[PDB]
RNA sequence: CUUGAGUCUCGUAGAGGGGGGUAGAAUUCCAGGUGUAGCGGUGAAAUGCGUAGAGAUCUGGAGGAAUACCGGUGGCGAAGGCGGCCCCCUGGACGAAGACUGACGCUCAGGUGCGAAAGCGUGGGGAGCAAACAGGAUUAGAUACCCUGGUAGUCCACGCCGUAAACGAUGUCGACUUGGAGGUUGUGCCCUUGAGGCGUGGCUUCCGGAGCUAACGCGUUAAGUCGACCGCCUGGGGAGUAC
RNA sequence: AGGAUAAGUGCAUUAUGUUUAUGUGGUGAUUUGCCCUUCUGUAGCCA
C-alpha cells in the first residue's frame, strides 16, 4: 500500500511493548501491543503501532504498519537540512534553523529513535501529546518537503529547471 | 407608474354603489399620471361560501395603474369602504393589469353564474356603462 | 380523511385508504404535546425528508443485485 | 355489544328518511342518526356498547356503536340514508358496514371534519 | 498513428446515457449537457488516447503478463472481448480487490483448486 | 421608497441637471430625501427598528461623503451641509 | 425562425398560464382534486415558477371566495 | 485612475419591521328545536362533568387568540429574529441596461440603537390550553411519571437591564482556490416550447477533489490559501456566583 | 367547489408509540519482552 524511502537491510528498532485486555464471554480482546520504528541505521521514514493474539504476531503487525498502511512525508539521504515545524494527527515537533550534526541531546529512548529517523542533525522541542508511542513522528511533521539532501546546492536544485524553462 | 391589479366583490343589495365608485377612481387616475388598462366588470357570481349570508356576490376587476401618492388615496378610501364584502390587490412585481387567461372565465360568470335583478342592471354600469353616483 | 368525494354511490365501505386533499400535512408529527411558532418548520415538516428514504429504498434493491449481496 | 334503545318495529314521527353523523375521536366514536331536515332520531356510542381503553376506538368498537343506533331508528322508520363523517378517529368505514346491514342504502360520505384553521394550542400532557 | 483516433470516435458516439451530473475532477474532458444527458467532449479525448496506445506498445517487449481488474457484474463481457488470448488474463463477473500483497494465500488456494479439480 | 418625482426635483436642483446622481453633492441630496420619507413613517408607533438599522446606514455614509467633500472643494461643502440642515 | 424572451405563452407549456394570478378559478383548479382543495407538488406537477407563486395565489383566492376555503364547503 | 466603493430610474422574490384591512372552522358559549345515558380519560383507571336531561345533533347568534393545508433541503431579516393573505408607510436583498461621482476604502476601543421566551410597568384581551392549588392514578414511595379541574399565564401595544443553548455551537468584511447538482430567481441565445439546454449572476442546500481535523466533519456561503483590525482564552472543583 | 359530471384520482390511530418501582465501593489467568522469520512488505534490495 503506502511507499517509503530506500534501506537495503533493516533494523527493527522496538522502542516499547505492552498488553491489552477486555476478556469476557464470547467476543473479547486478549492480544498484545508492540511499538516499532523501522529504519536503516541513519535515516528512513516509517512508524508502526500494531497488535495481535500473541507476542510474535504483535511485532509482525507493528513492522507492517511502519512499512505500509501509514501516511508519511518523505526523506532523502540520512541527514536533515530543512528544519521547520509541523502537525501530524495532533503531534507537534518544532525545529529552528541552526547547525547540522552536533548538539544532539534528547531524553529517555528518543535519542535512539532520532538516529534511525534521519533528523538527529537538526532538532528542537516537542509539544502536543508527550508520549513515546506518538511523538516519534520527527521525520514527518518536522520535515514538510519530500527531499532534503546534504549538498547546500539544494536551493539551486529546483532553480536549474525553472530558468531553463524561461 | 406602479400597477395594482385590484379585484373585489360586493354584496347583492349594495351592488348599486359600484358604478359611481369606479368612475370617481378613474377620474383621479387619468387626472394624475396613471391609466385604466381594461376595467372589466364580471357580473353577479356564485360564491364558494356565503358571506354575510346569501351565496352570490358581484365582482369587478379594475386593472389600475397609479403613482404612489394616488394609489395611497384610493386605497384608504377602498379599505374603509362598506359596499365591498372582500378584495385582493397585487404588487408591481410581475403585475397583470393587461390580458389574462381568465378571459373565458369572466364571460362564464356573466353568462351562467349570474342572478338577474335591478342590482344587476348596475352590474353592467359597474365597468362598461359608467355613471357618476355613489361611494 | 375519508375526503368529500372518492367513491361512485357508497357501498358497505367508505374507501378512506384512497384519497386526501391536504388535511394536516405539515402541522402534526408528535401527539400529546404543546404547539410552537418557529419549531414546526424543522420538527414537523419532514414530508420531503421522508421522500429521500422512499427513493433510497427503490435504489438499494438494484445495487444489492449488482454487488450480489443478494 | 349493546345497551337499551328504542324499538325496531313501531311508529313515532314516521319520517321515511334521515342523515347520519359519526363523530370519531382517538378514544370513542359518537354515532347519532338524525332527520334529514335536522332533528335527532336516535344515538349510540362505543363506550355505551361496553368498550373501554384503547379498545373503545378500534374498528369493531366503532361497528357495534353504529349497529346499535341503526336498530333503534326503524321506529321512526327510515328507508333511505345519507351520511356525514366528522373526525380523524379510527374505523370510519366499519360504522358504514353496520348501517348497510340495518338495510340502508348509503348515499355519499360527505367529509365535514371538525378540524379548525389551526385553533388553539394543544395540551402539554407528555414530553415527546 | 491515426488508428487510435478511429476507435475513440467509433466508441465515443453513444453520447452517454447518464444524467447531466459528472465527477468534478474529470471536468476538463466534459462537454455541456443536451437535455439532461452527459456528453463527453469527443475531440478533446482523441489526443489523450493516441499518447496512451503508443505507451502500451513500448511495454510489449517488457511484458510478462496482463491482469484485467475492475471487473464487476456489467463490465465483465467487455473484458472478455478485450483479452482475445491467455498471454493476457481475466475473470468473468466480479473481482476481489487486492491480490498483490497477500499473494502467499492466493498461490495456496490455486494449489487447493487444481488438486481437487483433478480428483473431480 | 424614493419616488421618481422626488428624484427628478433632486436631479434638476443639485449636481448637473442631466442625470447626474453620483457626484458627492447630489448623492448627499438623495440620501437626505429617503430619510424624509422614513421620518414620515416614524410618526406612527415607535417600534420601527428594522427600518432604523437602515436609516443608520444612510446617515453614516452621508456623513462619510461630507468628510470626503470638506477635504476637496470648500464651496460645495459649506453650501451642502447648511442648505439641507445635516449633521443632526 | 422566431423567438420570445421574459414574457407569456412560451417556455414550459406557457408563461401566461399560472404566472402569479389568483382571480381566475381555472389555473388553480388544474391543480385541485375533486374535494375542492390543493394537493402536494408531486400531484400537481406545476412548473417551479407556477408553485412559489401558487403558494400565495391559492390563499389569495381562498380569501376572495374563488375556492371554498373551509370543510363545510369542500 | 478604477481595479475598490457609493448612486439614480427599470425589472424580480419574500412570514423583515410599524399601522390599516379581511374570510372561515373546531373547542368554548347562549338560545330555540330534536332526542336518551353515559361523556371524558388511559398502557387500565379514578378524579372531573352529567338525569336540574349531559354527550351527540339541527338552525342562528356570540366571543377571542389562532390561521391548518400550498409548506419544502423553501423564503425574508443584522445574529438571535420573522408564518393566513393582502394594502398603506418603509427598510434590506436579488438581477440588468443607460448614466453618474472617482479610495469618498478596510477593520473597529469608545459608542448610540435594537428582545427568542417568559419575567415585566401601565393599558386592551383571556375561546382553548396551563404553573400553583385541589384531588385522583402510578409505586420499594410518588413532589418526578400519567390524568382531571383550575387561576395567573400563554395573546397584543409601547416600555426596562436585551437574557439565554444570543447557531454554521464557526468575528468582520474582502481578495484568491477543480466543480457538479437540488430548491428557486433577474437575464442573453435555441422550435424559449420537455419545472428543459447552453451564456452569466443570485441566495439556500446536498455531494465531494487539493487542503484542513483528534474524530465526526468542513471544502468555493471553508473548517482551504490569506489579508488587514477587533473581540477573547490560558487546568479542574468551588464560581458565571462573590466583591 | 363552475361542475360533485362521485371529475381535476395517489393512502387509513394524519404515521416521530413506550406510567411499566429499585439494590454502596475498588480489584480480576493468553505470560517476566528474561519479544520466532523481518522473508520485494519501500526508487536500490534482503533473512
Amino acid at each position: 500500500a503506502h511507499i517509503e524511502k530506500q534501506a537495503g537491510e533493516l533494523q527493527e528498532k522496538l522502542i516499547a511493548v505492552n498488553r491489552v485486555s477486555k476478556t469476557v464471554k464470547g467476543g473479547r480482546i486478549f492480544s498484545f501491543t508492540a511499538l516499532t520504528v523501522v529504519g536503516d541505521g541513519n535515516g528512513r521514514v516509517g512508524f508502526g503501532y500494531g497488535k495481535a493474539r500473541e507476542v510474535p504476531a504483535a511485532i509482525q503487525k507493528a513492522m507492517e504498519k511502519a512499512r505500509r498502511n501509514m501516511i508519511n512525508v518523505a526523506l532523502n539521504n540520512g541527514t536533515l537540512q530543512h528544519p521547520v515545524k509541523g502537525v501530524h494527527t495532533g503531534s507537534r515537533v518544532f525545529m529552528q534553523p541552526a547547525s547540522e550534526g552536533t548538539g544532539i541531546i534528547a531524553g529517555g529512548a528518543m535519542r535512539a529513535v532520532l538516529e534511525v529517523a534521519g533528523v538527529h542533525n537538526v532538532l528542537a522541542k516537542a509539544y502536543g501529546s508527550t508520549n513515546p508511542i506518538n511523538v516519534v513522528r520527527a521525520t514527518i511533521d518536522g520535515l514538510e518537503n519530500m527531499n532534503s539532501p546534504e549538498m547546500v546546492a539544494a536551493k539551486r536544485g529546483k532553480s536549474v529547471e525553472e530558468i531553463l524553462g524561461k | 407608474m406602479r400597477h395594482y391589479e385590484i379585484v373585489f366583490m360586493v354584496h347583492p343589495d349594495q351592488s348599486e354603489q359600484v358604478p359611481g365608485m369606479i368612475e370617481r377612481y378613474t377620474a383621479a387616475i387619468t387626472g394624475a399620471e396613471g391609466k385604466i388598462h381594461r376595467l372589466e366588470d364580471w357580473g353577479r357570481r356564485q360564491l364558494a361560501y356565503p358571506i354575510n349570508k346569501l351565496h352570490k356576490a358581484h365582482y369587478v376587476l379594475m386593472n389600475v395603474e397609479a403613482p404612489q401618492e394616488v394609489i395611497d388615496e384610493l386605497e384608504t378610501t377602498f379599505r374603509f369602504n362598506d359596499a365591498v364584502i372582500r378584495s385582493m390587490v397585487m404588487r408591481t412585481k410581475h403585475a397583470v393589469t393587461e390580458a389574462s387567461p381568465m378571459v373565458k372565465a369572466k364571460d362564464e360568470r356573466r353568462e351562467r353564474r349570474d342572478d338577474f335583478a335591478n342590482e344587476t342592471a348596475d352590474d353592467a354600469e359597474a365597468g362598461d356603462s359608467e355613471e357618476e353616483e355613489e361611494e | 380523511p375519508v375526503i368529500k368525494v372518492r367513491e361512485n354511490e357508497p357501498f358497505d365501505v367508505a374507501l378512506r385508504r384512497f384519497k386526501r386533499s391536504c388535511e394536516k400535512a405539515g402541522v402534526l408529527a408528535e401527539v400529546r404535546r404543546r404547539e410552537f411558532y418557529e419549531k414546526p418548520t424543522t420538527e414537523r415538516k419532514r414530508a420531503k425528508a421522508s421522500a429521500v428514504k422512499r427513493h433510497a429504498k427503490k435504489l438499494a434493491r438494484e445495487n444489492a443485485r449488482r454487488t450480489r449481496l443478494y | 355489544a349493546k345497551a337499551p334503545i328504542r324499538a325496531r318495529k313501531r311508529v313515532r314521527k314516521q319520517v321515511s328518511d334521515g342523515v347520519a353523523h359519526i363523530h370519531a375521536s382517538f378514544n370513542n366514536t359518537i354515532v347519532t342518526i338524525t332527520d334529514r331536515q335536522g332533528n335527532a332520531l336516535g344515538w349510540a356510542t362505543a363506550g355505551g356498547s361496553g368498550f373501554r381503553g384503547s379498545r373503545k376506538s378500534t374498528p369493531f368498537a366503532a361497528q357495534v356503536a353504529a349497529e346499535r343506533c341503526a336498530d333503534a331508528v326503524k321506529e321512526y322508520g327510515i328507508k333511505n340514508l345519507e351520511v356525514m363523517v366528522k373526525g380523524p378517529g379510527p374505523g370510519r368505514e366499519s360504522t358504514i358496514r353496520a348501517l348497510n346491514a340495518a338495510g340502508f342504502r348509503i348515499t355519499n360520505i360527505t367529509d365535514v371534519t371538525p378540524i379548525p384553521h389551526n385553533g388553539c394550542r394543544p395540551p402539554k400532557k407528555r414530553r415527546v | 498513428a491515426t488508428v487510435s483516433m478511429r476507435d475513440m470516435l467509433k466508441a465515443g458516439v453513444h453520447f452517454g446515457h447518464q444524467t447531466r451530473y459528472w465527477n468534478p475532477k474529470m471536468k476538463p474532458f466534459i462537454f455541456g449537457a443536451r437535455n439532461k444527458v452527459h456528453i463527453i467532449n469527443l475531440e478533446k479525448t482523441v489526443p489523450m488516447f493516441n499518447e496512451a496506445l503508443a505507451e502500451l506498445n513500448k511495454i510489449a517487449s517488457r511484458k510478462g503478463k496482463i491482469l484485467f481488474v475492475g471487473t464487476k457484474r456489467a463490465a465483465s463481457e467487455a473484458v472478455k472481448d478485450a483479452a482475445l488470448s491467455c498471454d493476457q488474463f481475466f475473470v468473468n463477473h466480479r473481482w476481489l480487490g487486492g491480490m498483490l500483497t497477500n499473494w502467499k494465500t492466493v498461490r495456496q488456494s490455486i494449489k487447493r483448486l487444481k488438486d481437487l479439480e483433478t480428483q473431480s | 421608497s424614493l419616488s421618481t418625482e422626488a428624484t427628478a426635483k433632486i436631479v434638476s436642483e443639485f449636481g448637473r441637471d442631466a442625470n447626474d446622481t453620483g457626484s458627492t453633492e447630489v448623492q448627499v441630496a438623495l440620501l437626505t430625501a429617503q430619510i424624509n420619507h422614513l421620518q414620515g413613517h416614524f410618526a406612527e408607533h415607535k417600534k420601527d427598528h428594522h427600518s432604523r438599522r437602515g436609516l443608520l446606514r444612510m446617515v453614516s455614509q452621508r456623513r462619510k461623503l461630507l468628510d470626503y467633500l470638506k477635504r476637496k472643494d470648500v464651496a460645495r461643502y459649506t453650501r451642502l451641509i447648511e442648505r439641507l440642515g445635516l449633521r443632526r | 425562425a422566431r423567438y420570445f424572451r421574459r414574457r407569456k405563452f412560451c417556455r414550459f407549456t406557457a408563461e401566461g398560464v399560472q404566472e402569479i394570478d389568483y382571480k381566475d378559478i381555472a389555473t388553480l383548479k388544474n391543480y385541485i382534486t375533486e374535494s375542492g382543495k390543493i394537493v402536494p407538488s408531486r400531484i400537481t406537477g406545476t412548473r417551479a415558477k407556477y408553485q412559489r407563486q401558487l403558494a400565495r395565489a391559492i390563499k389569495r383566492a381562498r380569501y376572495l371566495s374563488l375556492l371554498p376555503y373551509t370543510d363545510r364547503h369542500q
